[PDB]
RNA sequence: GAGGA
């Protein structure tokens, strides 16, 4: 509005492609870095491998699991870990999954994430299925196991964010770009022959007029008119990633002036 | 202070050496016959061509860490579209009546031809370069 | 045709028997 | 084993309150400011936003180290304005402005069918 | 040559060197753990005595 | 050029 | 071994993809350009994590125990 | 450790992450890279110890070393390319950059100051925010080799106060050169200000260079079309010539110089040739290159390669040669089975012709593995003499 | 291959002619005539160093002996047929490279000393080195966690199994000068795409003992001590 | 693994040269530099 | 190591963000600095890294194989025909800044071998501990404890 | 044996 223009170019299940507009640099990137960082949620964090038989290290394993995304809309109803006085885990920090898989086919027997069963009580939160983005519905395959393999273990989900580990990523590469025309000139184009050919345009050439070689370099003129891209890993709806990333960029902020009250307080 | 000198020069010639944004200026004093200059540009800044012209004077006024133009109080000889500032490292005197001032803008060379330049263009990193038309 | 001359890319498929019928360690057995 | 614990990037610890005001010595007028467990998220950010203000005289900041999560942040105002209070306003203005953002955006989420 | 020319002595620590440009040129990050290994005696004067017992 | 394992095809469809 | 999860440098889940991926090379006979094209994987950095795998944990299944 | 620079004192700074870590500069004493290397490092244990390095063998202290009577330190690779760029007569610096530039340095008195521009738009020239960090005094003139007061290369350079004035910085200025930058300050003021130097142009130029970038690639090493088949013809000419030669050895009409044997007469002229030939493509695809290549820039700053590299990697990767004599008739009368015998053409006997770009023909890549082996046993045999010369 | 005359000494030739291709591959993908055939027939031969000194050899088949017959300029420079009385020619030149050497990409275009590293180097990696190391019990194994196979490979990296058993990841690599940290050699690598797991490999180290050597009375036992006067 | 099993050594004239004749027999490329330089060849 | 002369250890790792991301939001794990190449001639390096790049968009094999008749052109020209710059450059953008850079970047994939020696093994420090009984000097060997 | 550099 007065600061910035949303214009969505396209919306999808996972993918909003939208200009940002009327903003500064700084502003579009470090957007830009907290959804790709600092939006918190939901992942495996400690697994208690009762027993496992597979051809898989027990650590690699625990390892695949702290990858899959969880759903996680509604995290904020949950606690930090550090911050739940229970002795390291209770309903109000975390959410136990369990998982058992046996050999019992002739053929090999996959795992996959769908396999998954919530334990813990969610307290009707909107937490923790694994995402199934697959159409076949089985989600991430986890392991294989031929005959008498048996996997069978317990974890931990716990909120984070991708700071600590990239795993709380809701990330999924993050899209950029501003003035394609390169009229602000804050690049210079290595060519053998002639920048104009060589260098492929963007497809958003086109929302901007080519410029015209008639005209003066305009120095006065900043880099506003982002084009992003946010692709969403799945554990978020990407509506919700981006207004989450704002959201916490603005309680950041907020806290630094927070802290300078209590500077002012004493 | 005030212009510790004045004048005008028609561009001779300019020459991109080697360069994007910076063009070397040749330029002669219409007024005074010996008067000449030789002058880099930020061309991308200012274009100029062959017989062109330019804005003026040798300014000293219009220590103390450089203050953005808080646009309040921005009264300068600001009525150019030209406004370098730098530094004078030799006086050179090529003949009995010519002397020779060296200028340096940043790393932007300058340099002038006379004698009626008389000591008022002395050993001043202060000077605010322009010269006119 | 069959007889045919041979583009350098064939080659490869020479080698293919060769390493079939000697394997990598064919010496040390020998 | 001499990696430090990855949640340090963004824990304030003992003492480490969020900030650490320092009058500089310099130049008048002006004072640093130090951030825990920041970087150029925040960084880059307000220091744009000051830059913005007219009666900012000078602001820059630097991450010393990337090992740490700090960085210093420097600023210098015109007399008769209190740095604090630059800072103060930068950060309101920067909340406002991300304030509105987030409405926009909301409205022309909606403005979508999927 | 090998004993008395030269020999193996304690007080040293041996590692992979990294460049780094925030590092001052006379300086060098020994890192953390080696430092909780290495000591120096100092000896205990009224002008570290408390700073001393802080450290023990 | 790229290394190609469709020829596997190429001589069972040209046989 | 078995696929990996995230696509290292982008982080999108493929996870899941390879069974389909597999499928669609061998019923569809399809080309593998177009066979990732078709899952979606349209920068190199998941492209490459799942073009180049290799799945090493068929020949670790034959093992009796 | 074949230096008293081998071992120099230092200040601890304790961090994380087991390296060791430590300045760049310091590199080149050390005469050590990042590959891997490792250091021992010794803590003295008693007053005296500890104050006999601090007095004596610290870093600073041996910027400039006996041996040679110019400093043995300097700046380096990333440094010395950036701040060659940053200080091209090019660059303009705008506000906000210049003022975190500015805040980098540690001792910055707190002055902004003026824009080299102040018409409306207020700019920096590179050269200024780099003259923050030198110390005020230095006056360090050079002239390199055209330059007139004017130096309409930009050659030469002239700092009239701790404060540039027209030139470009490189190698022969900051880097570890006998008049330089480096020498000048040591022996103004002192150790401590000259590695505070150090410290402040190197943070400085780093800050710009990661936010200006710099890479190189393959298009780099490319050569223009005209240009490529113009290196051609220059090999082939030279290949006329030894032809030329050879036609009238065997019609017996060479005449050998005196002091050495007909074949040797022969057998030298063909190598200088082929040298020759070798040398003028390198300066055929040198010249064409355009200064945004960015292999030319790490040359002009001379932080790394040289013309030679530029030759091999882009026009003739020239002569193979054993023993100084190129390849030698290994099989009876030919090199390699591959040729009739008694064939002394240029690549019989082994002048590889392709470049590096362009891959290397069996035969060429064999010869090259020939000579590329001899230089690795020459090198192993003389690390071990040298070092028992030196002991 | 053993060159030979047909018709004419044109039209000089290898003996070998598709119709062996073609059987060739029907045995190949049969999965009946094989190398040992080639030899049989006579199309194929074993030279040692010393007949070597006396043979001819051509180094591609076709190009060496076509006839006496424009030019892609990005093409090196071969040099001709240029000769006729050709004796044998070459299987393939890329097969005087060894093993470790046929790893490396494009190693035409490399100087030799990096050659050499890298055939040195190649003994380092970590990768699967058996399929079934969970087996073996052996001191000190290294095994990548996810192993990839190259991009780029040569054709021999067919032959030693390389794309089954690789030994390293495709990273995405960017040349830069980035923030310093990474000159004078190595370099900066994404810590969250390591937290995606890249790079990571298992270690195994196997710690042998058994009881007494000697000592006929003395006999070492496994046990849990305690302060039984131990 | 596989390039120990095609190893080959030499005890102790350049013999640490690489001479024509190794065309095609041993690899041009592999050899440990170092004080074996040469000797170790690999078929 | 690359797979040709490049030894390197790490020496720093940047999260995700920090690093320059170029447009498409790829963004690399891997900076290796440029002043390597030129000295040591290994353009076989580059062009492994722009054939790799074209493989990957085009899924395909790198054939890398040595004597062919494959040239740079060809690669360039199939990467321009899948929409990038014929070389391998890629505009790319500050990761603290957001801010495009006025260099673009030579970008693509490459295959890396992870060598042995991590670290662990051997940082190693002393401070006075055993001798040996001969000479009674510090026994020799890190697993031993050495000096 | 190993071996990095
Ligand atoms: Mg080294
Ligand atoms: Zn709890
Ligand atoms: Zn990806």
């Amino acid at each position: 509005e007065e600061g910035p223009q949303v214009k969505i170019r396209e919306a999808s299940k996972d993918n909003v492609d939208f200009i940002l507009s009327n903003v500064d640099l700084a502003m579009a990137n470090s957007l830009r870095r907290v959804m790709i960082a600092e939006i918190p949620t939901l992942a495996i964090d400690s697994v208690e491998v009762e027993t496992n038989t597979t051809v898989l290290a027990d650590e690699f394993i625990a390892h695949r699991l702290g990858l899959i995304p969880l759903q996680s809309m509604d995290i904020e109803q949950l606690e930090y870990s550090r911050d739940c006085f229970c002795e390291d885990h209770c309903d109000k920090c975390s959410v136990v999954l369990t998982l058992q898989a046996f050999g019992e086919s002739e053929s090999t027997t996959n795992v996959y994430s769908k396999d998954l069963v919530i334990v813990s009580n969610l307290m009707g939160r909107n937490i923790g299925h694994p995402i199934i983005q697959d159409k076949e519905g089985n989600g991430v395959l986890i392991c294989k196991l031929r005959k008498g393999q048996e996997l069978k273990l317990t974890c931990v989900a716990k909120k984070g964010i991708a700071k600590e580990h990239a795993k709380w990523g809701p990330a999924a590469a993050i899209e950029f770009e501003y003035d394609p025309w390169n009229k602000l000139k804050h690049t210079d184009y290595w060519y053998e022959q002639d920048s104009a050919k060589e260098w492929p345009q963007s497809k958003n050439c086109e929302y901007e007029d080519p410029p015209n070689e008639g005209d003066p370099f305009d120095y006065k003129a900043q880099a506003d008119t982002f084009y992003m891209n946010v692709e969403s890993v799945g554990s978020i709806p990407v509506d919700q990633v981006v207004v989450r990333g704002i959201d916490t960029l603005q309680k950041k902020v907020a806290s630094i002036l927070l802290a300078l009250t209590q500077m002012d307080q004493d | 202070s005030n212009t510790l000198f004045d004048d005008i020069f028609q561009v001779s010639e300019v020459d991109p050496g080697r360069y994007n944004k910076v063009c070397r200026i040749e330029a002669a004093s219409t007024t005074q016959d010996q008067c000449k200059l030789t002058l880099d540009i930020n061309v991308e800044l200012f274009p100029v061509a062959a017989q062109d012209s330019l804005t003026v004077t040798i300014a000293s006024s219009l220590t103390r860490s450089w203050r953005p133009p808080q646009a309040g109080d921005r009264s300068l000889a600001d009525d150019y579209d030209y406004v370098m500032y730098g530094t004078a490292y030799k006086f050179e005197e090529v003949s009995k009546d010519l002397i020779a001032v060296y200028y340096s803008f940043g790393g932007l060379l300058m340099r002038l031809e006379g004698n009626y330049r008389n000591l008022n263009n002395l050993k001043q990193e202060n000077a605010y370069l322009l010269i006119r038309r | 045709d069959e007889s045919a001359p041979i583009t350098a890319e064939d080659s490869w498929a020479v080698i293919s028997a060769f390493f079939r019928e000697k394997g990598l360690v064919s010496q040390q057995l020998d | 084993m001499n990696a430090p614990d990855r949640f340090e990037l963004f824990l304030l610890g003992e003492g480490e309150s969020k900030l650490k005001i320092d009058p500089d010595t310099k130049a008048p007028n002006a004072v640093v400011i130090t951030f825990e467990k920041e970087d150029h998220t925040l960084g880059n950010l307000i220091r744009a936003e000051l830059l913005n203000d007219r009666k900012v005289l000078f602001a820059a900041y630097k991450v010393e180290h990337p090992f740490f999560a700090r960085f210093k942040l420097r600023i210098q105002t015109t007399e008769g304005y209190d740095p604090k209070d630059a800072l103060k306003n930068a950060c309101n203005s920067i909340i406002n402005k991300l304030g509105a953002l987030k409405t926009n955006f909301e409205t022309e989420w909606n403005l979508q069918t999927l | 040559r090998g004993n008395l020319m030269g020999k193996r002595v304690d007080f040293s620590a041996r590692t992979v060197i990294s460049g780094d440009p925030n590092l001052e040129l006379d300086q060098v990050g020994v890192p953390k753990s080696i430092a909780k290994t290495l000591t120096y005696p100092e000896v205990v004067t009224p002008y570290n005595i408390d700073r001393l017992t802080q450290l023990v | 050029f790229i290394k190609r394992d469709r020829m596997r095809r190429n001589f069972l469809r040209m046989r | 071994m078995i696929v990996p999860v995230r696509c290292f440098s982008c982080g999108k889940v493929v996870g899941d993809k390879w069974e389909s991926y597999l499928n669609l090379l061998q019923e569809d006979e399809l080309d593998e350009g177009t066979a990732l094209s078709r899952l979606g994987l349209k920068r190199y950095c998941c492209r490459r994590m799942i073009l180049t795998h290799v799945d090493l944990i068929e020949k670790f299944l034959r093992y009796n125990p | 450790s074949l230096h008293k620079m081998s071992m120099m004192a230092h200040r601890v700074k304790v961090i994380p992450y087991s390296t060791f870590r430590l300045n760049l500069s310091v590199t080149s004493p050390y005469n050590a890279d990042f590959d891997g290397d490792e250091m021992n490092l010794h803590v003295p244990q008693s007053e005296e110890t500890r104050a006999e390095l601090s007095q004596l063998c610290a870093v600073p202290l041996q910027i400039v070393s006996p041996q040679s009577n110019k400093p043995c330190m300097g700046i380096v690779q990333d440094t010395l390319c950036g701040i060659r760029k940053l200080t091209l007569r090019d660059t303009f610096i705008e506000l906000d950059q210049v003022l975190n530039m500015l805040y980098w340095v540690p001792d910055w008195d707190g002055v902004i100051p003026t824009p080299a521009i102040i018409k409306p738009k207020p700019l920096w020239s590179g050269k200024q925010i780099l003259s923050v960090a030198i110390p005020n005094g230095i006056h360090l003139q050079r002239f390199d080799e055209g330059t007139t007061l004017l130096s309409p290369k930009d050659n030469g350079m002239l700092i009239i106060d701790g404060q540039i004035i027209f030139g470009v910085v490189e190698k022969k200025t900051v880097g570890s050169s006998n008049g330089g930058l480096i020498h000048v300050v040591t022996r103004e003021k002192g150790p401590q200000v000259c590695a505070k130097l150090f410290g402040n142009i190197q943070k400085v130029v780093n800050f710009w260079l990661l936010h200006n970038g710099f890479s190189t690639g393959i298009g780099d090493t490319i050569a223009d079309g005209p240009t490529m088949r113009e290196i051609t013809e220059t090999i082939a000419e030279a290949k006329k010539k030894v032809l030329d030669v050879t036609k009238e050895a065997q019609a017996n009409l060479l005449t050998a110089k005196h002091g050495m044997t007909l074949r040797e007469s022969f057998e030298d002229n063909v190598v200088r040739f082929l040298n020759e030939a070798r040398d003028k493509a390198g300066r055929l695809a040198e010249v064409n290159l355009k200064d945004l290549n960015n292999v030319k820039q790490m040359v002009m700053a001379g932080s790394k390669g040289s013309f030679i590299n530029i030759a091999q990697m882009s026009a003739c990767v020239g002569q193979q040669s054993v023993e100084g004599k190129r390849i030698a008739f290994g099989f009876v009368d030919r090199t390699l089975p591959h040729f009739s015998k008694d064939d002394y053409s240029p690549e019989s006997k082994g002048f590889v012709e392709n470049s590096y770009l362009r891959g290397l023909t069996p035969q060429e890549f064999f010869f090259h593995a020939m000579g590329g082996r001899e230089g690795l046993i020459d090198t192993a045999v003389k690390t071990a003499e040298t070092g028992y010369i030196q002991r | 291959f053993i060159v030979e005359d047909d018709e004419s000494l044109g039209h000089k030739e290898l003996k070998v002619r598709k119709g062996h291709i073609a059987k060739l591959m029907a045995t190949e993908y049969q999965d009946e005539y094989t190398w040992s055939s080639l030899l049989n027939e006579g199309l194929v031969e074993y030279i040692d160093a010393e007949e070597e000194e006396s043979i001819l050899i051509a180094m591609q088949p076709e190009d060496l002996e076509p006839a006496e017959a424009d030019v892609d300029p990005a093409k090196r420079i071969r040099v001709s047929h240029h000769a006729t009385t050709f004796t044998h020619c070459e299987i393939h030149p890329s097969m005087i490279l060894g093993v470790a050497a046929s790893i490396i990409p494009f190693p035409d275009h490399n100087q030799s000393p990096r050659n050499t590293y890298q055939s040195a180097m190649g003994k380092q990696a970590m990768g699967v080195f058996l399929t079934n190391y969970n087996v073996r019990m052996d001191t000190m194994a290294n095994i990548l966690y996810y192993p990839q196979k190259p991009l780029g490979t040569t054709r021999a990296m067919e032959y030693l199994k390389f794309r089954e058993l690789p030994a390293g990841q495709n990273a995405i690599v960017a040349i830069a000068c980035y923030s310093g940290y990474n000159q004078e050699d190595s370099m900066i690598m994404n810590q969250s795409s390591i937290d995606r797991g890249l790079f990571r490999s298992l270690f195994f180290r196997s710690y042998m003992d058994q009881e007494k050597k000697y000592g006929m009375s003395i006999t070492e036992t496994f046990e849990k001590p305690q302060r039984t006067n131990t | 693994t596989l390039s120990h099993l095609r190893r080959t050594n030499t005890p102790i004239a350049k013999p640490r040269q690489l001479h024509n004749t190794h065309w095609g027999l041993v690899c041009p490329a592999e050899t440990p530099e170092g004080q074996a330089c040469g000797l170790v060849k690999n078929l | 190591a690359s797979r040709h002369g490049q030894k390197g250890t790490i020496g720093i790792t940047y999260r995700r963000e920090d690093m320059p991301f170029t447009a498409e939001g790829i963004v690399p794990d891997l900076i290796i600095n440029p002043h390597a190449i030129p000295s040591r001639m290994t353009v076989a390096h580059l062009i492994e890294c722009l054939l790799s790049k074209v493989a990957a968009l085009s899924g395909n094999e790198g054939d890398a194989s040595p004597f062919t008749d494959i040239t740079v052109e060809g690669i360039s020209k199939l990467l321009r025909e899948h929409g990038y710059q014929s070389r391998g450059f890629e505009v790319m953008y500050n990761g603290h800044t957001g801010k495009k850079l006025m260099a673009q970047i030579f970008f693509g994939p490459t295959y890396y071998q992870r060598l042995r020696h991590m670290v662990d093994d051997k940082i190693h420090a002393r401070a006075r501990g055993p001798m040996q009984v001969l000479t009674r000097q510090p026994v020799e060997g890190r697993s031993r404890d050495g000096g």
